[PDB]
RNA sequence: GGGGCUAUAGCUCAGCUGGGAGAGCGCCUGCUUUGCACGCAGGAGGUCUGCGGUUCGAUCCCGCAUAGCUCCACCA
RNA sequence: CGGCGAGUAGCGCAGCUUGGUAGCGCAACUGGUUUGGGACCAGUGGGUCGGAGGUUCGAAUCCUCUCUCGCCGACCA
RNA sequence: GCGCCGCCAG
RNA sequence: GCUUGAGUCUCGUAGAGGGGGGUAGAAUUCCAGGUGUAGCGGUGAAAUGCGUAGAGAUCUGGAGGAAUACCGGUGGCGAAGGCGGCCCCCUGGACGAAGACUGACGCUCAGGUGCGAAAGCGUGGGGAGCAAACAGGAUUAGAUACCCUGGUAGUCCACGCCGUAAACGAUGUCGACUUGGAGGUUGUGCCCUUGAGGCGUGGCUUCCGGAGCUAACGCGUUAAGUCGACCGCCUGGGGAGUACGGCCGCAAGGUUAAAACUCAAAUGAAUUGACGGGGGCCCGCACAAGCGGUGGAGCAUGUGGUUUAAUUCGAUGCAACGCG
RNA sequence: UUGAGCCUUGAUGUGUAGGAUAGGUGGGAGGCUUUGAAGUGUGGACGCCAGUCUGCAUGGAGCCGACCUUGAAAUACCACC
């Protein structure tokens, strides 16, 4: 029983279904995608 | 009764809830116990705990069959996904594999709209 | 307190026994700065308790606390704007302050005559169980256990 | 009519069991919370009416008494 | 003209059948909560039951007459 | 989980 | 005449550019069975709903529609709108490389014409999922909402119509010129290519910033700098992008577009505060942990009110009410 | 396959006392009895795990009775359920 199940984390199975959960309009992701990358920043 | 000495534990891991379904290999079901019919209702069914809880309830009434190793198989994101195979192992099944089959679209169906809360 | 989280200090012992443990009773038992008042009817309940049950003073009186000293209590936790009564481990110190409380509360909530044998009733109650002090005990571990779940 | 059936906390409903009155919602405290709900833990609250049968029958043989229940109804 | 129904607290309504004891919501009142109002909480209070007569030991309740207000009918010519 | 409002001129 | 603008040809390159057809895998739903048994689902909590007529869960088989996880990127392509699995067919543009060719053939563009997200409209299909309307359940003072359970147009396809969006870079098109830095992407040349090197030269693009400009914010070789060509448009707020008329449209409406009347403002950017059911960090008997009170009783005392010939005057959230 | 009846032959019964998971009674003094027993190995059987019921083996002729404890007393066999 070590349950080092992180290949949940690898393949990023919880993630996928958070942002499954509800319908995201183009423009939302569009923006959020714009201000992942903005906040991506030194 | 049966002879099935090795099964699978199906995890449902909702949000609101745990079903545990205990099966044979070819996937016909022994038993089954879930977080909401523990004795946990509202808040505390949706719980790491009564999903502990359900998995003993779970690893109980499949005594008869007379199971010892069992692959475990989790959908869901919920609260117990982890609880869950811990009780399964401490309830003294041999745990042998552990997949995660949560469906994932490749697209697929629009999901309902967002919650305005 | 938010800054100097200090509290309690010094205590004499018990002047018969010599047991800070019992000292801290007769302060749960006092009313009105009546120090005198209470330690005699301490003293008189335990004599009585002495001889009722056998064993000695202080051992009577270990054994009533004993079974009225909580493991677990609930308090409130506020994670996103929703109280969960969460069972958290009441420390030592804390243990046997409840246990002393509540015998005390117990007493003074039952209708014998003098406050002394009050209190002997409740301490010889305390340790065979089935009086109010156990009760709370009783209570507030169900509580507890109801509320595993948020832990 | 003749039969067969259920008739238990204030409401609700299980109680195959001849070894016994149980759950949830009301109502009463306590914790709870900025209060308010929400949630949680205790606490009371009596089993148609009579016999038979006895080793005890909310629980059964028998006979009455109740509303409910269907069948006969050229009930002349 | 004939028929049916209604009249109960400031307002809207139970109760009447089947005589003994008048309820319910809102409003009003006092207190609490608020800086204050609203909301909310806790406490109260307020009717002799349209009028009259009768039966009854006793009538909101049963009977009769009456007033007021509704509703329905008034067809064949 | 629930959180409405604040008379006119100055 | 000329070749430097503009164009043609040759060879390659990258690309969700477009149109048509096909196909794959995952998932949802439904249907038929097997196993199995009392819950499922849902929420802040519930309930409506579903379930012993066997749900949910799990396994098998089948049907059908829609969308293509990962790749995936301030990545790419396109005039803009937009375009994302894989395969084929038809097709448009861009860029580079040397070289040949034509010889100003150019730029801009009122009117005109075409394209033009979503919603919507017409006819005919289709319909899994989602979901205006609608219904029920909650919440609430109410709740025609937000939340929940359902759910019809529609979303999908064909053909037609509509012609609008914060259709945005709120920045018209074309050309020239003017310090830099770090990247992305896509070509190409040269050099020990001697290993996911070094030095050049093109195209497109992201971020920073210099001069300059700007009300400021900012812009800054992809200019909002310095100039030139042409077009569109503005002239205080409201009334109003409204009415009337015209044109367009099946309709919804679009487009063109006033006046009276009314006000002394309306407005942009930035500043100091204050405020936030914004964020961060702290504190105080603020809370928590405790102990004892007040609110109930009688009485004392002050106040409000009422009363009175007069009950003298003042103090009135906290910070008036055993107060002057 | 799957019930429903019936026949025949098996198994089955948890007040509290407690040899102790007791349906009513007698022809009622023993029989299943080397178509073999004391004691043990195994399996089936249910469970309120106290325990009982036995098949197959082994060991190879002994376990057993009615007493005393209980509402209810043999289940020492058998017979009517
Ligand atoms: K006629
Ligand atoms: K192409
Ligand atoms: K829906
Ligand atoms: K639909
Ligand atoms: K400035
Ligand atoms: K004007
Ligand atoms: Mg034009
Ligand atoms: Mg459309
Ligand atoms: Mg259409
Ligand atoms: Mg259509
Ligand atoms: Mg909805
Ligand atoms: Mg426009
Ligand atoms: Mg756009
Ligand atoms: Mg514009
Ligand atoms: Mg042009
Ligand atoms: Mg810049
Ligand atoms: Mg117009
Ligand atoms: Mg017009
Ligand atoms: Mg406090
Ligand atoms: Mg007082
Ligand atoms: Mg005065
Ligand atoms: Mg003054
Ligand atoms: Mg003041």
């Amino acid at each position: 029983d070590v349950a080092l199940r992180r290949f949940k984390r690898s393949c990023e199975k919880a993630g996928v279904l958070a942002e499954v959960r509800r319908r995201e309009f183009y423009e939302k992701p569009t923006t959020e995608r714009k201000r992942a990358k903005a906040s991506a920043v030194k | 009764r049966k002879q099935v000495s090795d099964g699978v534990a199906h995890i449902h891991a909702s949000f609101n809830n745990t079903i545990v379904t205990i099966t044979d290999r070819q996937g016909n079901a022994l038993g089954w116990a879930t977080a909401g019919g523990s004795g946990f209702r509202g808040s505390r069914k949706s719980t790491p705990f009564a999903a502990q809880v359900a998995a003993e309830r779970c690893a109980d009434a499949v005594k008869e069959y007379g199971i010892k190793n069992l692959e475990v198989m989790v959908k869901g994101p919920g609260p117990g996904r982890e609880s869950t195979i811990r009780a399964l192992n401490a309830a003294g099944f041999r745990i042998t594999n552990i997949t995660d089959v949560t469906p994932i679209p490749h697209n697929g169906c629009r999901p309902p709209k967002k919650r305005r809360v | 307190p938010r800054r100097r989280v200090i509290g309690q200090r010094k205590i004499l012992p018990d002047p018969k026994f010599g047991s800070e443990l019992l000292a801290k009773f007769v302060n749960i038992l006092m009313v009105d700065g009546k120090k005198s008042t209470a330690e005699s009817i301490v003293y008189s309940a335990l004599e009585t308790l002495a001889q009722r049950s056998g064993k000695s003073e202080l051992e009577a009186f270990e054994v009533a606390l004993e079974n009225v000293r909580p493991t677990v209590e609930v308090k409130s936790r506020r994670v996103g704007g929703s109280t969960y009564q969460v069972p958290v481990e009441v420390r030592p110190v804390r243990r046997n302050a409840l246990a002393m409380r509540w015998i005390v509360e117990a007493a003074r909530k039952r209708g014998d005559k003098s406050m002394a044998l009050r209190l002997a009733n409740e301490l010889s109650d305390a340790a065979e169980n089935k009086g109010t002090a156990v009760k709370k005990r009783e209570d507030v571990h169900r509580m507890a256990e109801a509320n595993k779940a948020f832990a």
